[PDB]
C-alpha cells in the first residue's frame, strides 16, 4: 500500500501506471487522474520500468508504439523515461509509458503482485 | 481491425477496434457502447483536428501502419 505500480482493470487490456492507495483486491490511484479497485493478479510491482523493458509509448504527433526502456530521470517527484523506438531516443511522461498485454505478461513472474 | 486508444473525460483510456473506413458515428457508437456515454455528448479530436460526423476516419488519414495506435480525445 502505497507503492508505486503498473496494473490494468481488464483482460487483454493494458497496463497504466499510478499507485496502490488501500488494499481491500487493491484501489488504484492511477497518474491518468482515475481511481478504480482493480484484482491483484493484473498488479505488476516494478515503479522504475527496468532497463530495456519493451514498453508502448505515447510519441509527440499522439502515437502509441512500442519502445525500449534506455534510462530513467526523476525530476521532483516526476519520472521521465528515455524510450527508443527503431533506434531514436525521446524523452517520455511517466503516463505516457503503458505496456500491452504480452509487454505487462514478460514482467509478471519478476515484479507480480502475490 | 485497427487498434486506437481513446482518452475519456475521466482521465481513463480506452482502447477500441475500428476499420479504417469506420465513419465517426459508429467510433461514437463504439465508444457509447464502451463507455455508456451518449454519441450527441461527444466531441472526438485527434491531434487538435476535430472528428466530425459525415466524416470517416480514412478522411482524416489518422490512422497508418499496424505499429502506430492513434490516441483520440473526447473534448469539453
Amino acid at each position: 500500500v502505497g507503492l508505486r505500480v503498473v496494473a490494468k482493470w481488464s483482460s487483454n487490456g493494458y497496463f497504466y501506471s499510478g499507485k496502490i492507495t488501500r488494499d481491500v483486491k487493491y484501489k488504484l490511484l492511477f497518474d491518468d487522474g482515475y481511481e478504480c479497485d482493480v484484482l491483484g493478479k493484473d498488479i505488476l510491482l516494478c515503479d522504475p520500468i527496468p532497463l530495456d523493458t519493451e514498453v508502448t509509448a505515447l510519441s509527440e504527433d499522439e502515437y502509441f508504439s512500442a519502445g525500449v526502456v534506455k534510462g530513467h530521470r526523476k525530476e521532483s517527484g516526476e519520472l521521465y523515461y528515455s524510450i527508443e523506438k527503431e533506434g531514436q531516443r525521446k524523452w517520455y511522461k511517466r503516463m505516457a509509458v503503458i505496456l500491452s498485454l504480452e509487454q505487462g505478461n514478460r514482467l509478471r513472474e519478476q515484479y507480480g503482485l502475490g | 481491425a485497427m487498434l486506437i486508444f481513446v482518452k475519456t473525460l475521466t482521465g481513463k483510456t480506452i482502447t477500441l477496434e475500428v476499420e479504417p473506413s469506420d465513419t465517426i458515428e459508429n467510433v461514437k457508437a463504439k465508444i457509447q457502447d464502451k463507455e455508456g456515454i451518449p454519441p450527441d455528448q461527444q466531441r472526438l479530436i485527434f491531434a487538435g483536428k476535430s472528428l466530425e460526423d459525415g466524416r470517416t476516419l480514412s478522411d482524416y488519414n489518422i490512422l497508418k501502419d499496424s505499429k502506430l495506435h492513434p490516441l483520440l480525445r473526447l473534448r469539453g
